């Protein structure tokens, strides 16, 4: 399972694993750490995605 | 706009906990080459003691669709939740998908899916007909009276 920015991939799979363990066995929040780690670079991607374009668009001037 | 509405069912012969972990597992397998990624962006134990979760897919077909889905898993009672809807095309057609799974009398994991298909081109077709209509309107009346007035001229 890919991510839509590739540099969080590995740190999804991180997150994926400890998620089914969790799942499959404890449920059926302890993987806060991986969890932290991907939220915080799917963050980052989707703030460079979404919002930098604008602002790189908006800093057309003479610098 | 237009609104479709179908359901299906299908039963999976595996226990509730295999099947929601199989949901949440589910790319890359052979028989889904379309999914591109997926992303969580939410995940929580809501206070009623339910999984609560929403997740990004990216699709492509034939160019690329953005798709939320949203998840709730019911430990207690061994159900299941889910609906998914694409977030850009929005204005072209929309397809939302509700699917519930319930798990023993077959002991098996009946999942009850039913999809909504609403376009929304139908009135962006009614208002280029509607002004079509009115300049072809325009144009015939103006014709068929100077018609008469010529012939009012004979
Ligand atoms: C807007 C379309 C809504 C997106 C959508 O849900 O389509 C589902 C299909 C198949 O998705 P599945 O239900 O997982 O099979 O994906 C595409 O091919 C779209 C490609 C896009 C071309």
């Amino acid at each position: 399972s890919a991510s839509f920015a590739p540099e969080c991939t590995d740190l999804k799979t991180k997150y994926d694993s400890c998620f089914n363990e969790w799942y499959s066995e404890k449920f059926l929040n302890e993987c806060s750490k991986q969890w932290y780690a991907y939220t915080t670079c799917v963050n980052a991607a989707l703030v460079k995605q979404g919002i930098k374009p604008a602002l790189d668009e908006a800093r057309e001037e003479a610098p | 706009p237009m609104v479709l509405l179908h359901k299906s069912t299908h039963i999976f012969p595996t226990d509730f906990a295999s099947v929601s972990r199989a949901f949440f597992n589910r790319y890359p397998n052979p028989y889904s080459p379309h999914v591109l990624s997926i992303d969580t962006i939410s995940r929580n134990v809501d206070q009623e003691g339910n999984l609560r979760t929403t997740r990004l897919l990216k699709k492509s077909g034939k160019t690329e669709t953005w798709i939320i889905e949203v998840s709730v898993v019911n430990p207690a009672n061994s159900t299941m939740k889910t609906y998914t809807r694409n977030l850009d095309h929005t204005g072209i057609m929309k397809v939302e998908e509700y699917t519930t799974y319930q798990f023993s009398a077959t002991s098996s994991t009946i999942a009850d899916s039913r999809v909504k298909f609403s376009s929304g081109f139908n009135m962006g077709i009614k208002s280029k007909v509607e002004d079509w209509s009115r300049t072809k309107f325009d144009e015939n009346v103006k014709k068929s009276r100077m018609g008469m007035a010529f012939v009012i001229q004979k």
